[PDB]
């Protein structure tokens, strides 16, 4: 889902978990009750650690991403942070959707749509992701359980296929695609296959 | 660093 304002995001997540890993519902901490301006990440952590309830939260203007926002939330003896993302039209969101393929994967699909004995074309075309802008895709591949570092290359965010060449027959390769949001971060979670040409 | 994004 997407939100027209930070408040819309907040109120939605008072009733629907902000986390994919635990059930975390936002509640006000015990000034504005939840927007704390350019509060440093470390100070936010200290403040939230002194709250009684899991889900105690604030939103802050990020220092590392100027002009953008972060959501900080108490859960047990930890504080979790969520980067507030923007789409092409300024709407805010935290998590990418897609009603097909593998749940919680971005892109949601990764198929080998064509292959020769030494090459292949991977495709994530069937991902329903026009609402989720990608900066660039990063593709990595290498011998499964290999010694060497993986090979990597990138393609523009408009792409929905990628060529991998020079593969040796009978060798298992692990292929992973990361969908960039900007020039630093990818959307969770990447999609990955193992394939033997 | 954040729960919903990873570092490239
Ligand atoms: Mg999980």
């Amino acid at each position: 889902v997407k939100f027209n304002s930070l408040n819309e995001l907040v109120d939605y997540h008072r009733s629907t978990s902000v986390s994919r890993n635990q059930q975390i519902f936002l509640r006000d901490i015990g000034g504005h009750p939840w927007y704390k301006g350019k509060i440093p990440r470390a100070k936010a952590e200290e403040m939230l650690s002194k709250q009684r309830h899991d889900g105690a939260f604030l939103i802050r203007e990020s220092e590392s991403a100027p002009g953008d926002f972060s959501l900080s939330v108490k859960f047990g003896n930890d504080v979790q942070h969520f980067k507030v993302l923007r789409d092409g039209a300024g709407k805010y969101f935290l998590w990418v959707g897609g009603s097909g393929g593998s749940v919680s994967s971005v892109p949601t699909k990764l198929e080998v749509v064509a292959a020769t004995p030494t090459s292949l074309l991977i495709s994530w075309d069937a991902w329903s992701g026009s609402d989720w802008p990608v900066s660039y895709y990063r593709i990595t591949y290498g011998e499964t359980g290999g010694n060497s570092p993986v090979q990597e290359f990138t393609v523009p965010g408009s792409s929905y296929t990628a060529t991998i060449s020079g593969l040796s027959p009978g060798v298992d390769y692990t292929i992973t695609v990361y969908a960039g949001y900007d020039g630093k971060y990818y959307y969770q979670s990447p999609i990955s296959i193992n394939y033997r040409t | 660093v954040y729960e919903n994004v990873g570092l490239m």
